[PDB]
């Protein structure tokens, strides 16, 4: 019957439209999922880069901190060493005020300062006036 | 007195025992400013004023002055645009980094034999002068009178370097212009070497109007190694090549920047300009070219070169 | 011929079933691949987090170690300094046993301990009994 | 004697020269215990007893007390459930974090005009009182007598803040209830702004029986920025909105925890409770809210605040 | 009409071929995208591994550097200490040349070297010949 | 003299204040050489001479000596090949790491009842002896006379461990050999537990010629937990299992290496051989087994164990 053939045509056309729209919406879903996965990978890359940057920056900060600590330690240690040396050679002429500085009680020409700076000093020539002042 | 006179300007320094203390003298360890200009010495800078690398590769009519340009660093501006047939590149970033890292635009023309078709197709959206035109490195073949035979051509590589071939496929707009340009109702392009193959079929459809056209072109590339051979088979919608670019290996790259170019000397180049490299660290950009200092996230890092600023 | 039309119906229905099942299995493969890629990204995130945690923990461990080293160094250095100071002021009255401690040979009231703790001491008043003991 | 009396309790400390040595005194640097309760000061805590954020957003009938709730930190319990029409949210985590970070449930009702349909659809799985009901922020439109015209409505945004619209689509169970609820044999919903668009089509099919129903609802959302306009077009299977939520930006988040709430004061909140923040490190949870200490993997880290415990 | 039915057959076959080729090319695109995403995840894994390796190696480098610094500091400090001790006990018999080494002006048997190494030395028995040499 | 006699051989050491200085004595902190052999003590090494793990699992006819092999570390050579029916495994790496980490090839045979089909199918590409053969752990069922009924079989798991079942599907080459092996014009295999299911349909088509065949086999696996049940339904193109492997948990892995095996003692194993573990660092491979030292990128790292080599 031609009517049966036409009904078959109608139903196969219906199935055709069905599979067409189904494939279309599935492809739309698939491309959406593709985009979201791409964005996920993008933000993951960003997080990795941020982590690496933070870690390397902190490494640099710690490195320079260690270097600063070493430098400060060596310089203030040798400063205390030389200050103790001076305090040894400066026994009973001047007196330290409390900040690592010696207040001198007597007057002496620049030759005395030179003798202090070269470590060859006799605090007896002026010990009398130092006790007197 | 004690050794330091308590300078009026304090110098705060970061430690690990304390956090921030005052010392007499200190130096900065991070160069954080730029001059604003891009040195052109001793590097070879090429200024892509209104063209990108791919448009200068294809032969856009307004950057035909960039034929056989040799660069050491390509500078890409943001005011660049295209004024030819609308096209499209699958894997655009890969090709851009491949051509950027090659360092040459040297193009050797080769003699292809296309029998049965009409060569040198043109377009009114790619005017070269007062008349119609097209890209300068490609050949647009169409039907010859009433037929379009199956093109099948070969080219061997007997030299000792790699060859880069750039070809394309034409996506028409309607089903009348397909058969009015290629008598076949469907096109197909096969490109094969001794170890790989790529086959593309045009996708007829409508596109957004761009410069007066709704057709498109897709751009592909092939790499032929020494001792190989290339075979091209097609029956429509083929944008043939005219030759090959010579492929090199060396030190070359690409950088997006809108900074002018001067005649100074600097060894590092960032999209902000040239930066000196006397300091170990920098806080300008993490994208760098040359012998640059490493990118940190901190701005001021000070290194002590003296003693404390206060006793006790 | 109606038989030819019916054969065409049969073959188009066959092709219809073919494309239906093909699309179905392809979609199944696609969703499986989606799930496995999601799991891959998940374990990658886990690995990144684990790496960050390990690195930050080791940074903290190294930081506290450096701090401990500095503290111990300063305290034991100043302890040796004061011990040498005492040994200087304690010349010929007592003797160190080997652990930084002085065994005293003579007896003295708490005034002597006070004089030791203030650095103003004369080891001559008891040097005789110290040599005698 | 020498300075330290060799305390009976040793204090093992980690160094870099040695591994673990004994010192006189030491302090702990890691807070590793919790009180068990969640302070409600000075933060504003909201206890989602038997409802999640999305159910309190949609208007579930047993958390209708959570209308216009303002939180600073939402606490989600595990005993939460839904007792309304079964639904589904594509991109659930995105919406959950978007509403969690907004910090308000303020809902402004708007006047939509649906002509040709019947409004205020109900369900016997979402009883509001002794009778049938539905979600309180959505409007279920069905056919009016014998027809269902194409709804097409518009709403402009003339204010200076963003508006969040929540809508949905109805997936029926059979092909008889589709045409008995929407005379069209297929539904479709298009929602468009001046810069984006979302179109959904219902998927007829059978589902697992849930609370007496085999139909479903899918929940979507739209964001309208100041100066825009929204247009909704449909011909069936539309769960319309009733208004918009006001969108804010600030400091707000969400946390899953089953800890009770007390009236103490603490600045950090973890799913285990409030933790003090006097120490630099913590070993409780890597998920934290407020000005908390950083999460390490080590349990006991001891910092020396004295001298060695033994001579030599 | 059988001609209308045949035209319907032709057009449904056309649509069939259309959806076939469309699904085919879409699947090809999808598998290409799958491969490129797989490669992206691969290179991301490589970058993560490289970052971890670099960071751990730098940590080891910094660790051994700190250890070397501590060792060198302690050993050269104690060396300077003992050298100052010798210089104290070696007052007016020999003289340091500038590299931490004492040039001796007089001759003494190995008993003198032993007395130096045990810290029990009298530089008066040979001070006369030391000033004479 | 001063304490050090300025040894003729200098020892350069890396510091943080300076870069590289000279000291008297130094020690190396990185073991950077290998012996070339793989110890077989105290670990249990299995040498997969010409077979991979999957071929020794399936029952390839030239590694039938590897039945019920117990390994602590499997060593895979590069000269391995397959000499049976060409096959294919979806998620090959996952299964390889799952079987590598199990540590046993113990196979318990089970009694399946296939009524209406012919069992023990063979192939001339998998000769077991002088005659035709197949894999030893699978059963190739074909039509019995003129029909192939729908096989539907069940197997419960009443023990207290997991069971691993390996099955497959047959992809024919033409449409004549499908109906000449399985009377149905299309096959289908469904495998279901109480919580999961996998359904596969054969894909008829032509393949590259491999060892004289253009058909293929796809290999799948299932895991049944204690208290579950397995149901298998099919109407063609099924490569049935013969039993289950016992699944364990412990310390086991796999490593690709082409190094011989000796009778020494070492605690770490790399693809280069055994390395001693007296030093904290190593620069051989980042893939390691046992209690090995960590992989660094530096070659020579020297640790000072003395004093400087020069005064001042
Ligand atoms: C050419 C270029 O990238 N310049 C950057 C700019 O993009 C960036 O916004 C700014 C601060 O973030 O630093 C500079
Ligand atoms: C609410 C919450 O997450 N509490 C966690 C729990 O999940 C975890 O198992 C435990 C130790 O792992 O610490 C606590
Ligand atoms: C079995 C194995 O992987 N051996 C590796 C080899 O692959 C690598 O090329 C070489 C240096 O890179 O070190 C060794
Ligand atoms: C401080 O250091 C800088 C380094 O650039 C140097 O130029 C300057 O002279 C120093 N100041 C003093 C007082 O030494
Ligand atoms: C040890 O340190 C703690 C720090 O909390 C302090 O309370 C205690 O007094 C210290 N012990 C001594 C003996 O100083
Ligand atoms: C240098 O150190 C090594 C460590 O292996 C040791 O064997 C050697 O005796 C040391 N040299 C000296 C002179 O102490």
């Amino acid at each position: 019957d031609l009517k049966s053939t036409q009904a078959a045509i109608d139903q196969i056309n219906g199935k055709l439209n069905r599979v067409i729209e189904k494939t279309n919406e599935k492809f739309h879903q698939i491309e959406k999922e593709f985009s979201e996965v791409e964005g996920r990978i993008q933000d993951l890359e960003k997080y990795v880069e941020d982590t690496k940057i933070d870690l390397w920056s902190y490494n640099a900060e710690l490195l320079v901190a260690l270097e600063n600590q070493h430098t400060i330690d060596l310089t203030d240690s040798e400063m205390n060493k030389l200050f103790e040396k001076t305090r040894r050679q400066l026994r009973e002429n001047a007196e330290e005020m409390g900040n690592g500085c010696f207040k001198i009680y007597h007057k002496c020409d620049n030759a005395c300062i030179e003798s202090i700076r070269n470590g060859t000093y006799d605090h007896d020539v002026y010990r009398d006036e130092a006790l007197n002042n | 007195c004690l050794g330091h006179h308590a300078v009026p300007n304090g110098t705060l320094v970061k430690t690990i025992t304390d956090d921030q203390i005052e010392v007499t003298n200190a130096t900065e360890l991070v160069q954080s400013s730029s001059t604003g200009k891009i040195c052109n010495n001793p590097h070879r800078i090429l200024d892509g004023i209104d063209c990108t690398l791919i448009d200068a590769l294809l032969g856009d009519p307004h950057c035909d002055v960039f034929q056989n340009e040799t660069w050491d660093l390509f500078v890409e501006r943001s005011k660049a645009f295209s004024n030819c047939y609308p096209y499209d590149v699958p894997d655009y970033a890969s090709l851009r980094s491949l051509v950027a890292s090659s360092g040459t635009l040297e193009f050797i023309t080769e003699g292809f034999t296309w029998t049965g078709v009409t060569q040198n197709g043109g377009s009114n959206a790619c005017k070269r002068g007062p008349g119609s035109g097209f890209f300068s490195r490609l050949n647009w073949l169409t039907k010859s009178g009433s037929t379009y035979p199956v093109l099948n051509v070969t080219m061997p590589n007997n030299d000792n370097f790699d060859k880069l071939y750039i070809w394309g496929i034409h996506h028409p707009s309607t089903n009348q212009e397909q058969t009015s340009l290629y008598v076949q109702a469907s096109g197909r392009v096969t490109v094969s070497t001794r170890r790989s193959q790529q086959t593309i079929i045009p996708n007829i459809g409508s596109r957004p109007w761009v410069r007066g056209l709704s057709s498109r072109i897709s751009i592909y590339w092939t790499i032929v190694k020494p001792g190989d051979v290339l075979v091209i088979n097609s029956n429509g919608n083929l944008i043939a090549p005219r030759g090959y670019f010579k492929m090199r290996t060396g030190k070359s790259s690409i950088m997006r920047s809108d900074a002018p170019i001067d005649t100074c000397i600097s060894e590092c180049i960032t999209p902000n300009g040239s930066i000196p490299n006397d300091k170990p660290f920098q806080n300008v950009n993490k994208i760098t070219y040359g012998a640059c200092p490493k990118y940190v996230k901190q701005n001021t890092l000070k290194l002590a070169t003296g003693m404390r600023n206060v006793p006790e």
